[PDB]
């Protein structure tokens, strides 16, 4: 009992423990975000005008909200290994390209899997999924050029641009399977830039009243 | 035809099993042990701990950043290192009490310096070679270290020079669980081809190659006579395999269980091997009876790690619900 | 006539302090619970704790005996104390529904300011309120056992202990229930129905929640209060029958239960730290 | 590389069996986990 190193030694762990505490508490007021997609599908572009060798984390600080969202794309791996540490995240932004049918490894059948892939995880029964569409001028562009019957064998319909674009909408959020947890928000990408954010934002204040709302029982 | 030919030569061989001459073996009995200490430190997941030589000293590392040595007699915090990664999968401490070494999806798993003349905690080295997310990087002495990574390739690096000397390679899947020999000339890797491959630390190229698994494996620890190994998979089959005899000696299976594995570890005799599952409870089996000797509860989501002293006084183990539990 | 009585009352009690302990035990054993709204939740449990502890076997040895047969002093005491837990139990809902409005109605402030400090602060409003309430007739102003008739107290107990917490709450919960429904409302028939369905399943979850938060609490002390508040300004009428005085009164006393089994017992995270306390 | 693998000094595995049975019994005096230890001469009480 009257040992002064022990007493130093006890000190020294209460002053640990107050440290991490406090950065746990500084740390804790910040909604993380997981970027998802294919390679070439513009999420660099998404960052960089959202801002404007494993996982990047880049800062977003909008209307006082501090937002740490994750690139995993950089590295190719097994995901069944790693996807569980991203357990709690309050949303997961995934990000397709429109303009995908010229090129085949086929992209738009391969991104429907990951997607399905992704949201039916056992890991993310409460995650939120906000889903972006990129190059809707190119698509336009293609649709214009070339038919739809190529991508879809099993569709037939008007080649407008609002109602592939509404088909495509549709088709993206039946992937998943429960409706009643998660809702899938998705929005158009454009060359502005604060429409991007504000959509984020909504979003994610949308997904925070949400389970505020279900934790009180009312929703 | 050459793997014909060491089928051939592994079933030839086999005539009788340890179940066998352990039938005249008693059973060890119900080994009933109590969390003497819980450590409530962290507050996110922990993904690894490691013991140190004097089973004083164990380090664990969390998903919030941060990596904490606490003092196992008195529950003291002595060190609680911050980290730039805040995913971190796998922590190594030095056998002279030295050096820790953290590292997660980053390719890079940093390593500290402990002791310094100022007295706080300073990188030391930052070995950068990877591309796939590192599995887990064990220290050998004081100039060298290994590395298994999400590559499917085992890195050998020297700390001083901070370069790549040895690099092993053919798997086909990424390695997951790296262990080292006691006499620190050998180790063994696995990865997802449901196999584990010998690997040679001083010339470098691969000695023999051990299946019998269905799923992937994710701990593999070697026994304390160093002549043989126990590997874990999500099949919940652990498996013993023997250098020497180049085959699978006995299976570890219930059917009680579904779930898979996370760490495996042995006893300072080895009589009693101890195994962590997905259903929140740590399994202590009879290497030799290959029965249930006891089961361990206490822990809410699922366990992490799991860690057996170098002198064999206590056992520490860790799950995600953030709380370290002591068994004695 | 008096076994039955005093058995009812003494289940009635030892039902109440077993919740109140129960609740207490799962927020303070277990890891998970440690939230600002688990905090305000077993504050409420241990202020129902306390009634049933200290005030209802008081009450009910008065009921059972006829007669208070303990001293004009603890007569003092045992007023002073019911008087002090009712409005702490009360303003404890009003701070439990103040906090869920700023948690709904206030994202940011949310994910911001959501420090544990904010429960201790308003349960320490809470407790200066009851303090301000109850100690005026021990420090400003012989066989019954009956609380002052005071026109200027009785006026001032019933507005700043329950109108003014009763309109409060009926304002806020107004609010949430205006959030709640504007954030709802906010082959592909099919889809269609199906959202509408969902839409309908949770308004009339939302509006059952309410019912039941606002009844429990209407129902319970609306009437003893209004009681209250009523005889001492009749002096002429003042035949109200016995029994039904008593069963008003006792109304509030057993609504202590009720608080716990309903904020507590009823979300899922709760009864799921039961089922693995068990 | 099999080649070069396949070429080992291969044991009879009861005689394998036989050598771990007598390492385990040989250092089953020194395990504190299989022995419970007094608290007397634990440090973790
Ligand atoms: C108009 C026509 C006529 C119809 C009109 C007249 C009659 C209408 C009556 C309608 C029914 C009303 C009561 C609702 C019952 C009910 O719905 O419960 C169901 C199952 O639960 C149990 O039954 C199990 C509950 C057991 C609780 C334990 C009780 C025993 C403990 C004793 C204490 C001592 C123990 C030691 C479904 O559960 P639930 O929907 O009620 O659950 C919700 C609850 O209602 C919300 O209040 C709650 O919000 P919060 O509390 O405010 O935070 C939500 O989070 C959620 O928990
Ligand atoms: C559960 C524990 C902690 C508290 C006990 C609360 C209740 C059950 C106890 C407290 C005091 C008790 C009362 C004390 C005095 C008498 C007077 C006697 O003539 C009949 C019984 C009666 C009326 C008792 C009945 C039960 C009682 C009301
Ligand atoms: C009569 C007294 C002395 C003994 C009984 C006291 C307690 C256990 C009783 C009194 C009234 C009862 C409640 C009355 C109404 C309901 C609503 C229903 O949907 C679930 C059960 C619930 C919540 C009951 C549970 C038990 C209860 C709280
Ligand atoms: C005599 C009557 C009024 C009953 C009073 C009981 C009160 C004083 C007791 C019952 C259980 C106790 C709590 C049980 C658990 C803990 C958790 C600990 O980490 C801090 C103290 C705290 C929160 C205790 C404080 C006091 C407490 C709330
Ligand atoms: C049975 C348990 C659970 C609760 C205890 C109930 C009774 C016995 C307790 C509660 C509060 C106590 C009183 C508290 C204050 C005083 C004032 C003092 O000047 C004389 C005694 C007196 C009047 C006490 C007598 C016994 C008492 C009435
Ligand atoms: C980690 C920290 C911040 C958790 C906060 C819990 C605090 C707010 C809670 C836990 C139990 C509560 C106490 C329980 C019992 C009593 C006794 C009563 O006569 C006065 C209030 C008092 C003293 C309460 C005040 C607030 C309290 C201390
Ligand atoms: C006469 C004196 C005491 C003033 C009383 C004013 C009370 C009755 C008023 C003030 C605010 C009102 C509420 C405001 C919001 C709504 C939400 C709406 O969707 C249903 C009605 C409801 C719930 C109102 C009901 C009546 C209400 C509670
Ligand atoms: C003193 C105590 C025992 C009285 C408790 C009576 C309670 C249970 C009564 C009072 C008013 C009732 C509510 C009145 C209105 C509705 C709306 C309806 O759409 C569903 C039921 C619901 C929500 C009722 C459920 C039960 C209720 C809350
Ligand atoms: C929910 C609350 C507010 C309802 C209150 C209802 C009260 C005011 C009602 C219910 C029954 C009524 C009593 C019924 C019987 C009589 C007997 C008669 O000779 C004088 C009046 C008297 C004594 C009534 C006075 C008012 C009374 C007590
Ligand atoms: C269990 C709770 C939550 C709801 C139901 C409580 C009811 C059934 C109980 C609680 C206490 C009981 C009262 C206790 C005391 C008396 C006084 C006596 O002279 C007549 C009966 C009367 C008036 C009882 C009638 C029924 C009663 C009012
Ligand atoms: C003094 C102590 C030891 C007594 C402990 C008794 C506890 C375990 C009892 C009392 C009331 C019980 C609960 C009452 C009702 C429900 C709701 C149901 O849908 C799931 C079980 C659950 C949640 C019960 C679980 C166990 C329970 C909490
Ligand atoms: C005679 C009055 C009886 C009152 C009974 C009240 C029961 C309170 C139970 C509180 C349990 C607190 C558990 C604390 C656990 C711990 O040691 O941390
Ligand atoms: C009789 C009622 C006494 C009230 C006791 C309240 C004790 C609060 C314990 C938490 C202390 C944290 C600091 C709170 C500061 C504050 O008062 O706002
Ligand atoms: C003694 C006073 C009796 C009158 C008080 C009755 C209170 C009943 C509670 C009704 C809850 C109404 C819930 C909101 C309904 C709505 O959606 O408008």
């Amino acid at each position: 009992t009257l040992s002064a190193e022990d007493k130093a030694a006890v000190e020294r762990s209460k002053m640990i423990d107050r440290n991490l505490r406090e950065d746990g508490e500084k740390a804790a007021r910040e909604v993380k975000l997981l970027l998802l997609g294919a390679g070439e599908s513009g999420k660099n572009t998404i960052v960089k005008q959202m801002k404007i060798t494993g996982i990047v984390e880049t800062h977003f600080t909008f209307k006082d909200l501090h937002f740490k969202m994750f690139d995993v794309g950089a590295q190719r791996s097994e995901r069944k290994k790693w996807i569980h540490c991203f357990e709690g995240v309050t949303a997961i932004i995934f990000c397709v390209a429109l303009s995908d049918y010229d090129l085949v490894l086929n992209r738009m059948h391969a991104s429907m899997k990951l997607f399905d892939s992704i949201c039916n995880n056992k890991w993310f029964t409460d995650t939120s999924i906000i889903l972006f569409l990129n190059k809707k001028d190119l698509f336009e562009e293609k649709i214009k050029k070339s038919p739809l019957t190529i991508c879809y064998p099993e569709y037939a319909g008007s080649n407008t641009y609002e109602e592939a674009a509404a088909y495509i909408q549709c088709q993206f959020e039946d992937l998943n399977k429960r409706k009643d947890t998660k809702e899938i928000y998705t929005h158009f990408t454009c060359s502005t830039d604060t429409k991007n954010v504000q959509f984020v934002f909504d979003a994610v204040t949308d997904v925070i009243i949400k389970n505020n709302l279900k934790d009180c029982g009312l929703f | 035809q050459l793997k014909n030919q060491i089928r051939d030569a592994r079933k030839a061989c086999a005539d009788a099993t340890l179940s066998q001459i352990t039938n005249n073996i008693d059973p060890v009995g119900r080994i009933q042990m109590r969390t003497r200490r819980t450590l409530r430190g962290h507050l996110a997941k922990i993904y690894a701990m490691h013991w140190g030589t004097d089973s004083r000293l164990l380090v664990s590392a969390s998903q919030d950043g941060k990596l904490i040595i606490w003092d196992s007699y008195t529950t003291n915090k002595v060190h609680a290192i911050p980290l730039r990664s805040s995913w971190v999968m796998t922590c190594a401490y030095a056998p002279s009490g030295n050096y820790v070494a953290c590292g997660g999806l980053d390719n890079i798993c940093s390593i500290y310096n402990l002791k310094t003349r100022e007295g706080n905690v300073r990188v030391s080295r930052e070995l950068a070679g990877h591309t796939g997310y590192l599995s887990c990087c064990r220290f050998l002495d004081d100039n060298q270290i290994v590395t298994s990574s999400g590559d499917t390739t085992c890195a050998l690096w020297d700390i001083e020079t901070g370069q790549q000397t040895t690099t092993f390679t053919g798997h086909t899947g990424d390695v997951m669980s790296l262990s080292l020999a006691p006499d620190t000339r050998l180790f063994v890797s696995g990865a997802c081809d449901a196999s584990a491959k010998l690997w040679d630390v001083r010339e470098g190229m691969c000695r023999q190659t051990f299946t019998g698994h269905e799923s992937d494996i994710n701990a593999i620890c070697f026994f304390p006579n160093g002549n043989a190994f126990a590997t874990g998979s999500d099949d919940a089959t652990c498996r013993l395999f023997d250098l020497r005899a180049d085959q699978e000696l006995m299976t570890y299976s219930h059917d009680n269980i579904i779930c898979g594995i996370t760490s495996v570890s042995f006893s300072k005799s080895g009589r009693l091997l101890l195994a962590g599952y997905d259903d929140f409870n740590c399994n202590v089996w009879d290497a030799l009876k290959a029965d249930r000797a006891g089961v361990l509860a206490g822990h809410d989501n699922r366990v992490s790690c799991l860690g057996v002293t170098d002198d064999g006084m206590a056992v520490a183990t860790g799950s995600w619900d953030s709380f370290l539990k002591i068994w004695n | 006539y008096q076994v039955i009585t005093s058995l009812l009352l003494g289940t009635l009690i030892f039902c109440a302090v077993l919740g109140n302990a129960c609740v207490v035990a799962a927020i303070a054993l277990e890891r998970s619970l440690q939230n600002v709204a688990n905090y305000l939740i077993g504050s409420l449990a241990v202020t129902d704790l306390m009634v049933s502890v200290l005030v209802l076997p008081m009450a009910a040895l008065y009921q059972v005996l006829n007669k208070w047969t303990l001293g004009q002093v603890t007569c003092d005491l045992f007023i002073a104390l019911d008087v002090l837990c009712c409005t702490s139990s009360i303003w404890h809902l009003c701070a439990i529904a103040l906090d869920r409005y700023w948690a709904i109605t206030d994202p940011i402030d949310y994910v911001n300011k959501r420090t544990p400090r904010r429960a201790a602060a308003l349960i320490s409003l809470t407790w200066l309120i009851g303090f301000l309430i109850s100690i005026p007739p021990m420090l400003g102003w012989p066989d019954a056992c009956t609380i002052s008739k005071d026109h200027g107290y009785t006026i001032y107990s019933t507005f700043g202990a329950f109108y003014i917490p009763l309109l409060l709450m009926l304002v806020l919960y107004g609010r949430i229930f205006r959030a709640a429904r504007f954030r709802i409302r906010k082959k592909n028939e099919r889809n269609a129905e199906a959202k509408r369905k969902m839409a309908l399943a949770r308004e009339r979850k939302t509006v059952k929640t309410l019912g039941i938060i606002m009844g429990t609490f209407i129902l319970c002390w609306l009437p003893f209060f209004i009681v209250a508040l009523v005889l001492p300004f009749c002096e002429s009428s003042c035949h109200m029958p016995t029994l039904l005085g008593a069963i008003i009164n006792w109304l509030g006393y057993s609504n202590s239960l009720l608080n716990p089994v309903i904020y507590a017992y009823f979300n899922k995270d709760f009864q799921n730290a039961f089922k693995k306390i068990i | 590389q099999l080649k070069m693998e396949a070429n080992i000094d291969r044991i009879k595995v009861s005689k394998a069996a036989a050598d771990l049975m007598a390492y385990c019994e040989a250092h089953a005096k020194e395990d504190p986990l299989l022995t419970p230890v007094p608290a007397s001469e634990n440090p973790f009480r």
